[PDB]
């Protein structure tokens, strides 16, 4: 995640093995369960896209629900595209390039650039932008998967 | 166990089957050209003839939700 | 919560999750038991609103009395607003806006006007009231479920 | 399992089909106007004669507490 | 591992009990899963090839596969030989050297060496072509051991 | 359970009824003049007759240790 450093600056700092371990462990306990959707909210907080398919990617099970989510994330991500257009002429010396939805799934962009994004002034948030694509993912398989 | 062996049971639900078929498609390493082939293809092919009626009524074009909540009875 | 850093300055932190897993770990093992208010108590210690969402928004079970409180806080919040009026005329520029039952229940205000209204001089305690609306909504609950 | 298939038993108690109820009704999504609609109509109409009869001496304007201790005996 | 301090510099910090005892713990359950790549490049993040070494040296069990690591770790280290031929001519006394197959590995370089070129401007990214290697031997290891 | 419900067994020990009265004296939220009016009153009360006629012999002013050491071998 980026988190705030002591200094007074925004800095990446790595996420802890027994946050991991409680990710996962909610996953294990509570499945499809709504209480999956705050906590998940919690422990997505100051997270990256890099460290959210960490999370996606880390699961174990429920194999059907990860496809659906994944196609979920790239329709979400088509749309975003869609909806942004690439934007006119060459890009500035002087700036940083906007993001497309693969950079907002992580998948185009490096942990560098997530950091450009974010830390810069004005900052744009990737990670609510993507938090919002599985959180809307999290309500089509919490309603599938009520029985 | 190769993807070829993944096969629907008389009685297992498809849903059951489905996990099945993206884990070891998740073991898989191939081109995702290739890929989506194998799941329009071969998730059809290996399911049960009851559920493969109902799948066949489904058309081209459905996604995973339909075709999940479409096998459900069977 | 709005803890205070190093420095001598009120700044925000994140709850930690075996807090978190702690209240979810007293709400599994002590349900409506009495002993839960002073625990809360502690573990609200320079909580957010939002914070206190959270915590009630990750409760699995007891529906009966989680919708009994929503009820009791939209109770609480209706007479905020009922006793305390909106001042008058347009808002100042160098002044910021005074709360509504939903600000302090969290729902209409964002994070950052949480902290506003904390930090700021003199400062308002948005926390202590949603907390005792808790505390009566429990005391509510307590007494219900008394068998 | 639909909003429209949780019902009470004839021995059930209220209270734990009242749990039912908003932990299905937690997995609803719909406006806040739909969800107070469904609250005071299907919650009675699916209770068991015995306490369906108890809520009907209620009258409207009721609050849980009130049903929840109305229906205790049933 | 290679963190970064709080005054701004690159600096070595040894990695944590509870961090080894975890990749142990996931090395006993979930075997040659494939969550356990995704797993294993989470705490190999800022990880040294002496770390590396350490972490494969620690494991109990599964010899067979061990082997068939080692192996590929060899074979792709040979192919870095290979592809990158030494140099022309003498080490510049203001330069440092060019890594070998064997220095990615971790096997004939000294600590100091592998922060050296990891710090260094340019920065040389050894951990990150054993991490391919690493990964690419665990394909094969997953594709066998899949029944 | 409310708290005029509480009362000591016929084999129960005091102690153990003891107990039970504080900890729904503990979910009775009334003033503490009337807690204290119960204290005083519905504890001896619905205390077992074998007990209930060795607190009498205490007479008033009596004291919890006092009380619980005086109805232990009952």
């Amino acid at each position: 995640p980026i988190v705030q450093n002591l200094q007074g600056q925004m800095v990446h700092q790595a996420i802890s093995p027994r946050t991991l371990n409680a990710w996962v462990k909610v996953v294990e306990e509570k499945a499809f369960s709504p209480e999956v959707i705050p906590m998940f909210s919690a422990l997505s907080e100051g997270a990256t896209p890099q460290d959210l398919n960490t999370m996606l990617n880390t699961v174990g099970g429920h194999q059907a629900a990860m496809q659906m989510l994944k196609e979920t994330i790239n329709e979400e991500a088509a749309e975003w595209d869609r909806l942004h257009p690439v934007h006119a002429g060459p890009i500035a010396p002087g700036q940083m390039r906007e993001p497309r939805g693969s950079d907002i799934a992580g998948t185009t962009s490096t942990l560098q650039e997530q950091i450009g994004w974010m830390t810069h002034n004005p900052p744009i948030p990737v990670g609510e932008i993507y938090k919002r694509w599985i959180i809307l993912g999290l309500n089509k398989i919490v309603r599938m998967y009520s029985p | 166990t190769s993807i070829l062996d993944i096969r629907q049971g008389p009685k297992e639900p498809f849903r059951d089957y489905v996990d099945r078929f993206y884990k070891t498609l998740r073991a898989e390493q191939a081109s995702q050209e290739v890929k989506n082939w194998m799941t329009e293809t071969l998730l059809v092919q290996n399911a049960n003839p009851d559920c493969k009626t109902i799948l066949k009524a489904l058309g081209p074009g459905a996604t995973l939700e339909e075709m999940m909540t479409a096998c459900q009875g069977v």
